[PDB]
């Protein structure tokens, strides 16, 4: 067995083998995660309004 | 939208919406503002020949050519006011975990980041309450809470503990909560709740490497009695 | 070149800000863009204006459009004034100085609320960033932020050090604990956005985007965890748009309390708390009316919870405006009348009373005493010209002519007209003539200051254009009818003479200075040119994409400029019509283009609130003038040439005038450092039988401990391997202080046993040398403990994985 993406939507879980709620993380948080994945996915007319 | 030839054709709600019977025996509410089918109700298993409305169609009802009569009734406010009220509890189930955890109450925080199902605020519950447990497994009354879980409140834990069980970093905080689990609960029930084996036999491996590892780790601490030995000398 | 440079602006009243009153009706502070109003309501005249310096158009200014304010709150007692601008930077005013006496930068958007704490030491700011930061005043430093809220504050109130309440537009009603700096109560207000929020004692009122108004009592000493915030009741007003504004007033003399809830559309509704004697005696009253009914004790009790709003609620009275209300205060509270002031979207202020006996006003409509309306206009400026002895500026707006002075700034005249397009002065500047959107020219006097003649059927459409040959005796007009009619003065009144038809609308009409040619834009994306003299067809120039705003010919009438939608300036030749360069000049639609008098060089605005000047030989942009909010729908040049005249859509007329430390070697400092600590904390203790740790705020075990952390593995080895001997010793003593601290070590036991052991390994032969015999002691005991500490986890490790098979056998079993 080995960790893989997270089953439920809302979650986020790394290889770590630590499941993020999405709820409980802060916007500071989220951010940076969101971020930290671009990384990982990077090198992987009318008259009267012509005139006014 | 509709698959067969519609029969009937009723205003409900005032000029707002429409309500269409099909020979499908599918009843279609729609928008008129926006001629949108809102909502598809199917009661009935062939062509629908009449169709009657009451009170701007809050009393709806509906006959079968097979003869079967489905009286449908207006309830959006009923259920509005249920999700307004399982939003209003959910919200006050965060606050209620933050300050827990400010405070320090443990054994409840516990229920709360469950039912909210937060893996954060659960590893950092029973991190910090095994911590203040090294100043039975963990205190009384968290312990006691493990014991009244149900069987999928009992699936989600060993979800976590699995994964937390595979990081070395955190593999001691799974072994506790599994530890508490087997003694406050019996294991025959465990063994009948379904995809228990499942995640119990990703367990076994695991902690059997952590089990190989540290008793390496009392070896090298016996290096020491060589220095009292020979430092006593 | 030259410079620039921003002399005065005026026109503004109220813009899109709130207004604070202070008493003597007394004076009223409002905004204009960047700069703040401070009103006399008796007079009507402006007092003082408030403006931190640095004129638009300067070498030091900005390139950026100045941060117009957003809120304005003052501290009576103190006479300070906290003023919040569009970027989040609030300055506080010396109101006697006229200056500022401190700026904030901590939020990133528009400021939404701004509030003086009682005692006036700490302010609150709440900005559409979803932050709320308390500012100390004596500190000139932000002393935290409450991060919360998930959109744009609303709303706010916080009468106490202890807590704070906040409403968000994100519907969340939160309450503040000021001294854990944490939210401790969270309720969905509304279903949707939440805007109004006033509190009173214990009641507390909030308003959505609905006509639906929610009750909350206020128990901030339940300290059940919740109910501190209960919702009792919810009443509907009578205006459905949303409620922005809610304040209370209360009468000392009777203790009466009054309440407004300012609405989005024209409307403001007052409202009047009934007393406790009142509400026994309406319970008691409404109790026999549902008793003799026949309902049953259980359905009365219901009832009255369901009217529970309407016992402490009465509605008042309703305030009507004329135009869209954007703020509202009151100004004073007593038995015999009640006064409010409101400001517009339509840049004027009013104030008005309510006279009332009891319960109920006497006068079925409030009475507007004053407002404030000479020095600007309603409508947006279309249009303006200036007089030939440049002394005189007319603004054409939407139902009024009105006319300035521009050394005083004061309007002169003012005259009603119709939806006014163009306007322009006539020689000896006595003269002016308006050219409507209903086809109708009109033709005003300012010494009768009336309008002495008007034609209601010159054209069929909109008369877009205009203007008059150098001798002032023949007019051009263009209207969207497809025509252009010559028009002459005969002692004075207007005398049709020709009619050229065109096949298009028609977009402006220029003559040139010397009266030879006539440029004619027209809706077809082309510019015709003819002969003044004969009206034989000359030229047509071609290129613009979108169609023709704006045209002026050199004052040698051989350049010509041409400006439209598509964001283009065009220089053209009358010589042969050639295209000399286009220039893209602006972001968005060009609306004027004028030249300098007597040269080439150039001016032109846009939508995009950028008035551009430049060099017409050079074809290059000499300076960016960034003043305006909004688009700038006119402009104007003087005679002269000294100044250029502008009026934007944010109703401001703008004139401008012409002018290191080695990994694993850290380790060795934090290591001795917290033992220095040790045997200090140690020698205290045998007796009775740092500045850096301070900081850091943790034990010197901790401090040690997060430092060997940091160290990075792949030099962990090497940094323990570097370590001196004399220093290696005191390793082992920090690891018999980690051992006393047992929840420390099993928090990161494994990593210390490493350490150790690679150590002991590393000066092997250097620790059987010593025969300190306290230091057989120290060794003894970290084990005893240490293997204690290491024994548990096996156990657990092994109990574990024997309960775990057992599991999987018997299912084994029981599925085999």
């Amino acid at each position: 067995y080995n960790v893989g993406k997270a089953e439920k939507d809302g979650e986020i879980r790394l290889k770590n083998g630590v499941a993020m709620s999405k709820e409980e993380l802060t916007r500071e948080d989220k951010n940076r995660l969101r971020r930290a994945l671009k990384r990982k996915r990077s090198k992987a007319p009318d008259s009267t309004n012509i005139k006014l | 939208g509709h698959t067969n030839a519609v029969q009937r054709c009723s205003f409900i709600n005032k000029q707002k919406q429409l309500i269409s019977c099909g020979a499908d025996g599918l009843i279609k509410i729609w928008d008129c503002s926006s001629g949108e089918c809102l909502k598809t109700l199917d009661g009935h298993n062939n062509r629908l020949w009449a169709l009657s409305t009451m009170n701007d169609g809050d009393m709806i009802v509906s006959a079968d050519a097979d003869g079967v009569f489905q009286f449908w009734k207006d309830c959006t406010e009923q259920e509005i006011e249920e999700e307004q009220e399982k939003a209003k509890l959910q919200v006050e189930q965060e606050q209620s975990l933050q300050n827990y955890m400010s405070k320090g109450d443990w054994t409840n925080a516990f229920l709360l980041a469950m039912t909210l199902d937060h893996p954060m605020r659960l590893f950092n519950v029973l991190k910090r309450a095994l911590g203040e447990s090294r100043s039975v497994i963990f205190n009384e009354e968290l312990d006691q809470a493990i014991s009244i879980l149900n069987d999928e409140q009992l699936i989600l834990l060993m979800k976590r503990c699995r994964d937390w069980n595979t990081n070395a970093k955190t593999h001691t905080i799974a072994q506790r909560t599994i530890r508490c689990i087997l003694m406050h609960h019996n294991i025959a029930k465990l063994s009948e709740i379904p995809g228990m084996v499942k995640i119990v036999d990703a367990i076994i491996p695991y902690t059997q490497r952590h089990f190989t590892r540290v008793d390496n780790l009392v070896e090298q601490s016996y290096i020491l009695d060589y220095a009292l030995v020979e430092m006593d000398k | 070149y030259q410079r620039f440079e921003q002399a005065a602006a005026f026109g503004v009243i109220a813009s899109n800000a709130n207004c604070v009153w202070i008493p003597a009706p007394g004076q009223l502070i409002t905004s204009a863009l960047e700069d703040v109003n401070i009103w006399d309501i008796k007079t009507g005249d402006l007092v003082s204006k408030l403006s931190d310096g640095l004129p638009p158009g300067a070498s030091d200014a900005r390139g950026a459009k100045p941060a117009e304010c957003t809120y304005l709150e003052a501290h009576k007692d103190t006479d300070l004034l906290a003023v919040g601008y569009a970027d989040g930077v609030i300055k506080v005013w010396d109101l006697m100085s006229k200056t500022v006496l401190l700026n904030f930068n901590g939020h990133k958007a528009a400021i939404t609320l701004l509030q003086f704490d009682g005692t006036g030491t700490r302010l609150i700011s709440g900005s559409k960033d979803s932050n709320i930061i308390v500012w100390d005043l004596v500190g000139e430093v932000g002393l935290y932020k409450l991060r919360s809220h998930k959109d744009s504050i609303t709303g706010f109130w916080c009468q106490g050090e202890d807590w704070l309440i906040s409403t968000s537009k994100d519907g969340m009603i939160k309450l503040w604990d000021l001294k854990t700096h944490q939210c401790i109560e969270t309720h969905i207000a509304h279903t949707g956005e939440c805007w109004g929020l006033a509190v009173k004692d214990d009641l507390l009122i909030t308003t959505g985007t609905d006509s639906q108004v929610k009750i909350w009592k206020l128990d901030i000493e339940n300290d059940k965890m919740g109910g501190k915030l209960t919702e009792m009741g919810i009443f509907e007003k009578q205006s459905k748009q949303r409620g922005l504004k809610i304040e209370f007033i209360t009468n000392s003399s009777d203790k009466t309390s009054f309440f407004y809830i300012q609405n989005a559309d024209k409307t403001i509704e007052t409202f009047r708390i009934r007393k406790e004697e009142e509400i026994a005696r309406g319970l008691k009253k409404r109790e026999k009316r549902l008793k003799e009914k026949g309902l049953t004790e259980e359905e009365i009790a219901k009832s009255i919870k369901e009217s529970y709003s309407s016992f402490i609620l009465h509605p008042f009275q309703t305030i009507r405006s004329l135009y869209k209300i954007k703020s509202a205060s009151w100004t004073t509270v007593s038995s015999s009348k009640l006064e409010l002031v409101l400001t517009t979207s339509s840049n004027t202020i009013e104030y008005y009373s309510i006279p009332y006996e009891k319960r109920d006003p006497t006068s079925p409509a409030p009475l507007k005493t004053h407002t404030i309306e000479l020095q600007g206009q309603r409508t947006d400026v279309r249009s303006i010209d200036i007089s030939d002895d440049n002394k005189l500026l007319a603004t054409a707006s939407n139902g009024s002519l009105k006319i300035w002075n521009i050394k005083t700034h004061k309007c002169i005249r003012t005259f009603e007209c119709g939806y006014a397009l163009t306007c322009k002065f006539l020689p000896g500047g006595l003269l002016v003539i308006l050219g409507t959107r209903n086809g109708e020219l009109q033709l005003f006097d300012l010494a009768s200051s009336s309008l002495l003649d008007t034609i209601e059927d010159a054209h069929d459409a909109a008369i877009w254009s205009l203007d008059l040959t150098s001798d002032g005796k023949r007019l051009v007009t263009g209207s969207a009818d497809k025509t252009v009619k010559f028009w002459d003065f005969k002692v004075l009144k207007l005398h049709h003479d020709t009619t050229l038809e065109l096949t298009d609308d028609i977009l402006c009409v220029r003559v040139s200075p010397d009266d030879r040619y006539l440029a004619i834009s027209l809706l077809d994306n082309t510019v015709k040119v003819f002969f003044l003299d004969s009206m034989k067809f000359y030229l047509s120039l071609y290129g613009h994409k979108l169609p023709v705003l704006s045209i002026d010919i050199s004052f040698d009438s051989k350049m010509i400029i041409t400006s439209s939608a598509d964001k283009n300036i065009k220089i053209w030749g009358l010589d042969f019509g050639d295209c000399h360069k286009s220039l893209f000049a602006h972001q968005d639609s060009i609306m004027n283009v004028k030249f300098l008098p007597q040269s080439h060089n150039f001016f032109s605005c846009s939508k995009d609130a950028v008035v551009k000047y430049w060099d017409g030989e050079k074809f290059e942009c000499i300076q960016k003038l960034y003043a305006h909010q909004s688009e700038v729908w006119a402009l104007a040049v003087a005679t002269d040439g000294g100044f250029v005249v502008s009026s934007s859509h944010d109703h401001s007329i703008r004139i401008w005038e012409e002018t290191s430390l080695k990994a694993g070697e850290r380790l060795m400092e934090a290591l001795d450092l917290g033992i220095a600590e040790i045997e200090g904390l140690e020698a205290y203790n045998r007796d009775m039988k740092n500045a850096v740790l301070i900081a850091v705020n943790k034990t010197p075990e901790q401090y040690i401990m997060d430092t060997l952390l940091r160290i990075r593995m792949s030099q962990l080895e090497d940094a323990l391997m570097v370590m001196p001997f004399s220093y290696v010793l005191k390793f082992l003593k920090f690891i018999d202080t980690v051992m006393q601290n047992k929840t420390l070590l099993h928090s990161h036991l494994p990593l210390i046993c490493k350490n150790l052991f690679f150590i002991i390994k590393f000066n092997h032969k250097e620790l059987v040398s010593q025969k300190n015999e306290e230091l057989k002691l120290q060794i003894n005991r970290v084990k005893t403990e240490l293997r204690s500490a290491l024994k548990s986890t096996e156990d657990d490790l092994g109990f574990n994985v024997q309960g775990l098979k057992f599991v999987k056998q018997q299912w084994n079993l029981r599925h085999n």
